[PDB]
């Protein structure tokens, strides 16, 4: 499974598919794991 | 033209037993069948394998504390389902668990023997246990721009929905059918294609997810846009079909007062038991075969249509409340302890999960 089609990624981070493991790229200014953090 | 409709609903009807509980009870079948697999006994070698495979994350609950192994794939879900373990940890006794926080289920049923994992989403096929959600309260698919932080709160969104349906009486809803979604499963595929090819007399239309690489992940079109679920509710008719697994969309639908239309039966969460067909919803064969007939059935018989909607409705609006998710949660793990056959010790290394 492709983890990114669920969109784990918030606030309109790009989502990176990796061997069944995922990463976001966050716009600038939000962090974290999902994106979810107010720089 | 229609009795053969007409008499799966009369017998549908006179085979539904309605829940009169006040709380939880409602489910407690699908508690009693997922732990049927481990009536046994849960050994504690059996925990060291589940736990090993890394098959889904290790909680353990000792003195009405919980604690957690470092590693969560998707923080977010794990502080969804530890939302709702805090809120009833005082309450629940010595155990520990392998939650799997990713969409699709860890435990095939031919394993053998069967090991304990908790998933949000199985089908018979599976031995996997099923709890709540963690998008009740927080998690779900972040869609842009509608849920920027994830799709989540559970008890906002009911009052957001039944004040929507308030808005869309029944009599003033649009007959042309409606799904809005991504291509989570080609089981989706004929829906859009027929669409295009009737549009008045469906209306759905793929939007991307966060895994779309080309034009083949909207079946060669640009992209809808996205539509909140609040504004589902003025479409009479309202798809459901799996994705991955289960879909987060279909108990939203219900609460628009409209008339749902679920495609296949494999792919449940814990609360889709309760749920009938033609009593809460109308069936749909997975492949999409006759949903032209029962789109015209149910415009020929609107009265029928209306009575199951509001049946639908009414399910949803009394026994999937918030409370019913915590009860269940509450309910889920203290069942399950009983069959842990020896003494929970904290692992060196994990941290408690405040507060
Ligand atoms: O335009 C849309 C598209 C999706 N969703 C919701 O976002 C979640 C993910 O939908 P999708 O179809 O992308 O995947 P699924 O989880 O259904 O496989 C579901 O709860 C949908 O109801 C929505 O509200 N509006
Ligand atoms: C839950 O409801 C059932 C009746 O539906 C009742 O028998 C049971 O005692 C209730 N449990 C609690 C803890 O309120
Ligand atoms: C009903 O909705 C369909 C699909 O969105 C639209 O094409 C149609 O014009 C609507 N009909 C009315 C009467 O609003
Ligand atoms: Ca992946
Ligand atoms: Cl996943």
């Amino acid at each position: 499974v492709n983890e990114c089609v669920s969109n784990p990624c918030q606030n309109d981070a790009t989502c990176l598919d990796q061997i069944g493991e995922f990463q976001c790229i966050c716009m600038p200014g939000y962090e974290g794991v999902h994106c979810e953090v107010n720089t | 033209k229609w009795k053969v409709f007409i008499d799966q609903i009369n017998r549908s009807l006179e085979n539904y037993e309605p829940c009169s509980s006040q709380n939880c009870s409602c489910y407690h079948g699908v508690i009693e069948e997922d732990l049927t697999p481990f009536r046994g006994g849960i050994s504690r070698k059996m925990m060291a394998e589940v736990v090993r495979r890394k098959l889904g994350t290790h909680y353990q609950i000792t003195k009405n504390r919980l604690y957690r192994e470092n590693d969560c794939m998707f923080p977010s879900r794990c502080s969804g389902v530890e939302h709702f373990i805090l809120e009833v940890i005082g309450r629940l006794p010595d155990m520990e668990m392998v939650i799997n926080v990713r969409d699709y289920p860890q435990v095939p049923k031919w394993m053998e023997p069967a090991i304990p994992v908790f998933s949000f989403s199985k089908t018979s096929e599976y031995h996997d246990i099923m709890y709540p959600a963690w998008t009740f309260w927080e998690g779900g698919p972040a869609v842009w721009p509608i849920y920027p932080t994830g799709l989540g709160r559970w008890d906002l969104f009911r009052e957001d929905l039944v004040r929507s349906a308030a808005q869309w009486p029944w009599k003033k809803k649009n007959s042309t059918a409606y799904f809005r979604g991504s291509r989570t499963s080609p089981e989706r595929d004929p829906l859009i294609l027929l669409s295009r090819k009737n549009p008045k007399l469906v209306d759905a239309e793929y939007t991307k997810n966060q895994a779309w690489k080309s034009m083949k992940d909207t079946l060669g079109k640009p992209a809808a846009k996205d539509v909140h679920l609040v504004d589902h509710c003025k479409y009479k008719y309202l798809f459901n079909f799996r994705g991955v697994a289960a879909s987060f969309r279909f108990k939203h639908l219900f609460l628009c007062g409209s008339l749902v239309f679920h495609v296949g039966d494999e792919w449940l969460e814990f609360f889709y038991p309760q749920l009938k067909p033609w009593v809460h919803y109308i069936p749909v064969k997975t492949d999409l075969s006759n949903v032209q007939e029962l789109l015209q059935f149910v415009k020929a018989n609107d009265d029928v249509a209306q009575e199951i909607a509001e049946r639908g409705s009414q399910f949803i609006r009394n026994h999937l409340q918030m409370d019913d998710i915590t009860c269940y949660w509450e309910n889920l793990l203290s069942e399950y302890s009983k069959f842990l056959s020896y003494n929970v010790t904290r692992r060196k290394g994990y941290d408690q999960i405040i507060p």
